[PDB]
């Protein structure tokens, strides 16, 4: 549906990452 | 006009009975149930039946009054549910169990792709997921996000026993059905018998080499848990050959008493007796021999047993 | 002419490799960028032979780039079996870690380099430890058969180990979530008591390949009935002469003192009382509630008892 779901009812009883610091890749490739 | 206020009227009732059914009012339930009544949906919101909001708040006498009278364990409200749904996003055991037994549906998808067991996973509730998975439960099923609800479960410790308790059921599930393939499938990483990548030796070769004190109690406790006992190493040698080699005395009786086959033979045509006569390990040979090692196996390089053992190996071997 | 050294390596220019490499460079780091060595560059671009060479003229295995990363790291995450291999007979270390704490093994299982992940565990990775952020290579997996494949094949490892120093609490942990005896967590029963009540006809292989796999023969269920009891009561001879095989205990008693017999009995099932005393069921054992076998069979069961 991609519409945001609604809660039930009821009730209980290179980088290697962009956004953070993760350091980086090792130079190389997997087809060179 | 008179179709219009039977209509105003009836929504009335109906909110009522919702009210009812969400509160636990079985007096009110009772009181405002009909058969033309007992599969409503709520005007707002998710259209939710009554069974929907007894199942989400606990009211297990209210899910007995409405699967009792005729209510749909199937009903799906505005976004798929099923009550199976509502009771399991809120942990509630005996509604779960109640819904499971009058047929719900224990991997009803509603239309984001959402099962029972997500709902159960992803809200901790640890105690009804063994329930769903006992059931059937599916962990492995991804949302239209992608997720399973392997992947939604919170803790690390919930992870693992989505996967433990569903590799379980499925075990006993094809055993019921006798599926062989599938008993098969979903044994197939159990490690008693691991290789070692290189020599091809499993967890009972290295037990019956081991020189620590438990070795016996380890061998045995390996063919306890299914070791195969005749298993070959890379060099063919079975672990019979390898407690022989060393005199490992009191394996040996565990690995005869479990099958092993006297007369196996290594890459080099050689049984257990000839590694043991080569050794000079005297005990060895006799206890070997009393099992019914033959002692007359002429190895690949052309040798007996007895032609390769020293002097007191040689008698042993020529009385049989 | 450091560069051109660097560049020879990762483009796999052996002649000027060669041409260029001395005792005294042999170990450089490229002044800008990563910083990274001939051997890490050789190693990420899978440039097997100047590897070799760089080994056998002294290249360090140990050597770090700007965020210490080891040419184990590049081989490692670019899949590169053979300089993977090849790294860990000059002693690389399989557990080094950058400034992140990232491992070979964390680099290989990300980017679901299968084998090469097999290949660490082979030479003792750990599958376990975290890096900084507290994720291990397991954690990593980004498909939940690598993830089930590095639990199996570090799980076998273990036991080996275990094995090998005849730790049997150790081997016991390592067996501990083996599955041929999950027990249905209320009923009690296992696969090879589903299996004996099973009404399909391949019910007999079923219980000779669960056995097989280490089934316990005498498991009891919530009421103390074993998978004899289970067959018996329901005639399936079959699976019972299978039991008999694996040592079924035929005398077993179940939570009211009655042997498979006096279930068999009880049933009516005839030919499978002629089976269980021909298997050495004793008639003579005597019930909780006071009876023998043949006391609570019909006039048919007793005389097959007396024969």
């Amino acid at each position: 549906e991609d519409a945001p779901r609604p809660p039930v009812p009821g009730e209980e009883g290179t980088p290697r990452r962009s956004d953070l610091d993760l350091g980086y890749e090792p130079e190389g490739s997997a087809s060179p | 006009d008179p179709s219009a206020k039977a209509v105003l009227t009836g929504e009335y009732k109906k909110d009522e009975l919702l009210e009812a059914a969400r509160s636990g009012n079985e007096e009110k339930l009772m009181a405002l149930l009909t058969p033309l009544n007992v599969n409503c949906h709520a005007s707002d919101g998710r259209k939710s039946t009554p069974l929907h909001l007894a199942a989400g708040y606990n009211r297990v006498r209210i899910v007995q009054l409405l699967l009792q009278h005729g209510a749909d364990v199937h009903a799906k409200d505005k976004g798929g549910l099923v009550p199976l749904h509502n009771a399991c996003s809120y942990g509630h055991y005996e509604v779960t169990e109640l819904l499971l037994k009058h047929g719900a549906c224990v991997n009803a998808m509603d239309l984001w792709q959402f099962t029972p067991l997500h709902e159960a996973a992803s809200k901790n509730r640890v105690e009804v997921c063994s329930l769903l998975l006992s059931h059937g439960a599916d962990p492995t099923l991804v949302n239209c996000h992608g997720k399973s609800a392997v992947d939604m479960a919170p803790t690390p410790e919930l992870r693992e026993r989505l996967t433990y308790e569903f590799k379980g059921h499925s075990l006993l599930q094809a055993a019921r059905e006798a599926d062989l393939a599938k008993v098969k499938k979903t044994l197939a990483l159990e490690i008693i018998n691991f290789k070692q990548p290189q020599s091809h030796e499993t967890a009972l070769h290295c037990a019956v080499a081991s020189l620590h004190p438990k070795r016996k109690q380890v061998a045995e406790l390996l063919l306890r848990k299914g070791a195969n006992v005749n298993e070959k190493n890379k060099d063919f040698m079975t672990p019979l050959h390898v407690a022989a080699e060393r005199a490992h005395n009191d394996v040996m009786e565990v690995l005869h008493k479990h099958g092993a086959k006297m007369n196996a033979l290594d890459s080099l045509g050689q049984t257990a007796l000839h590694r043991a006569a080569l050794a000079g390990h005297l005990q060895t040979c006799r206890l070997l021999l009393s099992y019914g090692s033959d002692p007359s196996i002429i190895s690949l390089q052309g040798f007996t047993a007895a032609q390769m053992g020293n002097e007191a190996v040689q008698q042993i071997l020529s009385e049989s």
